[PDB]
């Protein structure tokens, strides 16, 4: 009975962890896509400036 | 029971590369937060010299 209430809490737990993990691993997408583009932009920046 | 303890075992297996890799992955988060926030106090001065 007691391995029973445990096998609910690490469910809990798993899904928590996965859903935290897939959002989050959302989230690095969406940053690593724009550090790309604003560093394309600075390299310009600097072209404006040296210009 | 011991079919139980090999599917718990997995689970510990599992929890400790979970535990390992997200300490790694958030020491990596502030780095790269601190990165982010020095490049943007950079970027700022060069607004301020671009203006």
């Amino acid at each position: 009975q007691e391995t029973t209430a445990g096998s609910e809490e690490i469910s809990s737990a798993t899904k928590n962890i996965a859903d935290s993990a897939q959002q989050a691993a959302s989230f690095a997408d969406q940053s690593t896509q724009l550090a790309k583009e604003a560093g394309d932009a600075l390299k310009k920046v600097i072209e404006v400036t040296r210009m | 029971v011991q079919e139980t303890t090999a599917g718990s075992e997995e689970i510990s297996s599992a929890t400790k590369n979970i535990a390992d890799s997200a300490q790694q992955a958030a020491s990596f988060a502030d780095q790269s937060t601190q990165l982010a926030k020095e490049a943007g106090d950079a970027l700022k001065k060069v607004i301020e010299v671009t203006r």
